RNA sequence: ACCCUUGGUCAGGUUGAAGGUUAGGUAACACUAACUGGAGGACCGAAUCGGUAAGCGUUGAAAAGCUUUCGAAUGAACUG
RNA sequence: UGUAGGUAUAAGUAACGAUAAAGGGGGCGAGAACCCCCCUCGCCGAAAGACCAAGGUUUCCUGAUCAACGCUAAUCGGAUCAGGGUUAGUCGGGGCCUAAGGAUAAGCCGAAUGGCGAUCCGAUGGAAGAACCGGUUAAUAUUCCGGUACUGAUACUGGUGACGGAGAAGCGGGGCUCCCAAGAAAACCCGCUGUUACCCGUACCGUAAACCGACACAGGUGGUUGGGUUGAGUAUACUAAGGCGCUCGAGAGAUUCGCGGUUAAGGAACUAGGCAAAAUGGUCCUGUAACUUCGGGAGAAAGGACGCCUGUCAGGCCGCAGAAACCAGGCCCAGGCGACUGUUUAACAAAAACACAAGGCUAUGCAAAAAAGCAAUUUGAGGUAUAUAGUCUGACACCUGCCCGGUGCUGGUAAAAGCCCCAGUAAACGGCGCUAAGGUAGCGAAAUUCCUUGUCGGGUAAGUUCCGACCUGCACGAAUGGUGUAACGAUCUGGGCACUGUCUC
RNA sequence: ACUAUAGCUUUACAUUGUAUUGGAUACUAACUCGCGGCGAGGACAGUGUAUGGUGGGUAGUUU
RNA sequence: CACUAGGGUAAACCCGGUGACUGGGGCUAAGUCGUAACAAGGUAGCCGUACCGGAAGGUGCGGCUGGAAA
């Protein structure tokens, strides 16, 4: 859900934030968190390689189990928690073996439920199965690209993918982007869609919230000088010509995916 | 108004001290040139 | 100038968001009134940060200041 | 406009560095406005008093000295010379631990010099194993001494550490609550009767005459404390403790300047412009319009009371004045631009410029695209299309027309790309007069109109500015957005009331 | 504007092999990647030399 | 000293008037452009709603017969 702020101030007139109605705990698990350092977009030589990054609230990293290799060990869902590092919520799991882990919280997973991973697991929401064992037509998320490497594909809040058909060693999956592509049937996926689908309805309301989230102001190229940007210069306002970056890379329709990439053999239909 | 020199002994030694000069090939070049000129004050480490 | 890590500072007053409780009200939610609550790049205003307007200074007390006036002052704040 | 050294001229001139301020009596001395003691006066007093840190480095105290330094003199000095002065088992640091970052191992990269790369280094953080009271010096004191104490050595694999913001609360006599932006690491620590006590700092200045500013410079400099009356207050005024009268004076009282005070009658006539000044100002009680995004506008505007005494709000008393001094919103009507709080040309521009929340388009299926780097490698991001990046527009409301002809972009030779051709793409650049299409809505003498002070209406005695209309728009026009828009503005611009040396003068 | 050039892109040779049916398909052993040998690719890709395009991103200049 | 008619002030309301400019309507003739409806009026008509056109109007979607032909 979402909470719309009343317009007591101009900086709150257009502000919509989440209702936090799924969170059941406020403190993270101590053994699964660690303090995280920030980069200002600076690489190991100290040079700013990525702009518009800096400041923001201090954050701690949560260890998410994207691999889920504890096959056949049932786990109990303990809490649903806020994670500052991703748009979705996370879930705390207690294994009957006595381990603890964090997983991406799927839509519909409630505190007190049971989850399992591996081939013998029932295809219920929250369970992790090899794609060879998932019934065709199931809504899935957290899709592995290579077997054993961990989920990479469908992870953002509200996002989901679909298993459309299977063709032997490969299954066919439709992506959030609308791409249709082939995935090895020994790769793993989790049943259900990622929760917190109302994350897209939130509005910051003011510049201060972007500063809290750790973004820095972005300057348009047409209001610079020619020495700084190809689109800068002129007396008064000017359009800047064909849109391009500081290095002259066209910004309208020029494709940048490598034309000889091997993975294009597994991509049936493309969509960006 | 605030002027350009704001003293700090730790920063002075970290930036221009003897060990800072010896840590780099160009710093040793500076030391060799100063010895060849015959400076009585080799680095800021010599000052007090 | 920007960033990173670790610390510190912000007299006093005002306003009164969400939420809650109590009465009425509904098939039930809604919804009305009182009390409570204490949010906010909210208000007035010291420290502080900045530098609007005028006067003065222009071999100056100062290689950019002073006096009055004025902006911000829980934050995109200031500062070691 | 040559160079070094020396010496002139301006000239016994500018100036002697905050307008907090001095007067007298004694002392010493060859010499006294200034030195020492006393009395009186004045200034600071959330400091101009008292402390910690950075920085300085003997400036600390005493005896001699007055050449130079001290913007005057000096018997004086933060000055010259000599002597003296800093005392720790418990204070501070270090020894221990790790952050950013740095140096490295195995390895990786690379004409060379070398560049990377997980254990070590590295506080601004975490541990430290551990007191106070009193007295004493010219100069040190939790260190010396007298008591009173305490601490450490020595001879008889799961928890903690471990963490945010805001608010309530415990003459006469800490936890708690709420919130979203979700709040270090490692050591460590848990569970599983003597005999000794090492090292470094310790003086002095420290909102400053000792630090940064060439100066004994009206500037800058992190943290703590900061009495009384007045007050909401750390504001303001006065004043204890404590500290100061700012290292040139004396006369005189022209012009003129600087900082202030008063002003008859008039009251913006001043001026580019009400610039500056004046005016408003407190608490409580009444009462508050257009418009609106329903929050606001709003402290709108406009009124009334206020001292002292007595009596259970009334009766009385005094003054020109009861907010008593200091302190302490001017208000209203109407336009342009920009939604708003912010940012910017250190040193002539604070704005309508930048940013902004938000919208669109495009790229990107993850060794992602993209950005740094010769590379390794790193950022992106340990994020995964509700994500990241490039680019334009800039809250919101109603909306955002026509053109793919041109230019971009996307598709289908050495020993195949391209190019062609065809198709697509305007919230791509661009255009909206024979053509690709010949400007839709909405605006319009406009931040755009040359002619031009266009014409008409309003406002004034009089209006090249302003507001409302008209439309032959030199040369508006829909995301280099069109037209509006409540709130907001040290913005630009017009008119009123208040008020006044801005002006008559 | 003239002339170069980083980068990007095309093809040939090298790295680079085998079989079937040449022009494609298939294979695994070069080579690449993932998980701790196994899995996924595969003579492609990447890299070197040569070569044609593109290239105010950068440079030297002229006007 | 209260009480009050009347006076001044401000506001706000109500009732009227006028105003550059800018919009419908009625009536009379008939200048101009078309032919929308009345016959299946030459695309059956009408109702609601939306968009668009010099105008009558056109088109989309649903409805009705107060429509022929069948
Ligand atoms: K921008
Ligand atoms: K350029
Ligand atoms: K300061
Ligand atoms: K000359
Ligand atoms: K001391
Ligand atoms: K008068
Ligand atoms: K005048
Ligand atoms: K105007
Ligand atoms: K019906
Ligand atoms: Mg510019
Ligand atoms: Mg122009
Ligand atoms: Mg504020
Ligand atoms: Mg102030
Ligand atoms: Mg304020
Ligand atoms: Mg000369
Ligand atoms: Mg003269
Ligand atoms: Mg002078
Ligand atoms: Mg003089
Ligand atoms: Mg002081
Ligand atoms: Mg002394
Ligand atoms: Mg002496
Ligand atoms: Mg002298
Ligand atoms: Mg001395
Ligand atoms: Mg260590
Ligand atoms: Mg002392
Ligand atoms: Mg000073
Ligand atoms: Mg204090
Ligand atoms: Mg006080
Ligand atoms: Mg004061
Ligand atoms: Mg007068
Ligand atoms: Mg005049
Ligand atoms: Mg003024
Ligand atoms: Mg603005
Ligand atoms: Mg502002
Ligand atoms: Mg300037
Ligand atoms: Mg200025
Ligand atoms: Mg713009
Ligand atoms: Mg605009
Ligand atoms: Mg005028
Ligand atoms: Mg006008
Ligand atoms: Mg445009
Ligand atoms: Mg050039
Ligand atoms: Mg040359
Ligand atoms: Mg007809
Ligand atoms: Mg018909
Ligand atoms: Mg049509
Ligand atoms: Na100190
Ligand atoms: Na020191
Ligand atoms: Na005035």
């Amino acid at each position: 859900g979402i909470r719309k702020l009343k317009p007591t101030t101009p900086g709150q007139r257009h502000k919509v934030i989440g209702a936090f109605d799924k969170i059941t705990a406020s403190t993270p698990e101590k053994s699964l968190v660690v303090g995280k350092k920030k980069t200002g977009g600076r690489n190991n030589t100290g040079k700013m390689t990525m702009r518009y990054i800096g400041g923001g609230h201090k954050q701690k990293y949560r260890f998410i189990d994207f691999k889920r290799t504890k096959d056949g060990i049932p786990a109990t869902v303990k809490t649903i928690e806020y994670d500052p590092n991703r748009s979705s919520r996370i879930a705390l799991l207690y294994y009957a073996d006595g381990a603890k882990a964090y997983i991406i919280a799927p839509d519909g997973l409630e505190v007190g439920h049971t989850v399992m991973s591996g081939s013998e697991a029932a295809p219920e929401v929250g369970n992790a199965l090899p794609l060879a064992n998932i019934p065709v037509g199931t809504i899935i998320h957290n899709i592995e690209l290579r077997p054993g490497q961990g989920a990479k594909m469908v992870r953002s809040a509200g996002s989901f993918a679909q298993l459309t058909s299977r063709e032997g060693t490969y299954v066919v999956i439709k992506m959030p982007s609308g791409e249709v592509r082939r995935i090895l049937s020994t790769c793993k996926a989790t049943i259900g869609s990622v929760g917190n689908s109302d994350h897209a309805l939130e509005k910051s309301g003011k510049a201060g919230r972007s500063r809290w989230l750790g973004r820095r102001p972005h300057n348009r190229g047409v209001v610079m000088n020619p020495v700084d940007h190809p689109m800068g210069g002129g007396e008064g306002r000017q359009s800047g010509g064909h849109p391009r970056s500081r290095k002259g890379l066209y910004a309208k329709g020029l494709k940048t995916r490598a034309p000889k990439k091997h993975s294009s053999k597994y991509i049936i239909e493309r969509r960006k | 108004m605030k002027r350009t020199y704001q003293p700090s002994n730790r920063k002075r030694l970290n930036k221009h001290g003897f060990r800072s000069r010896m840590a780099t090939a160009n710093g040793r070049r500076v030391l060799a040139a100063r010895r060849a000129k015959g400076r009585a004050k080799l680095t800021v480490s010599d000052e007090f």
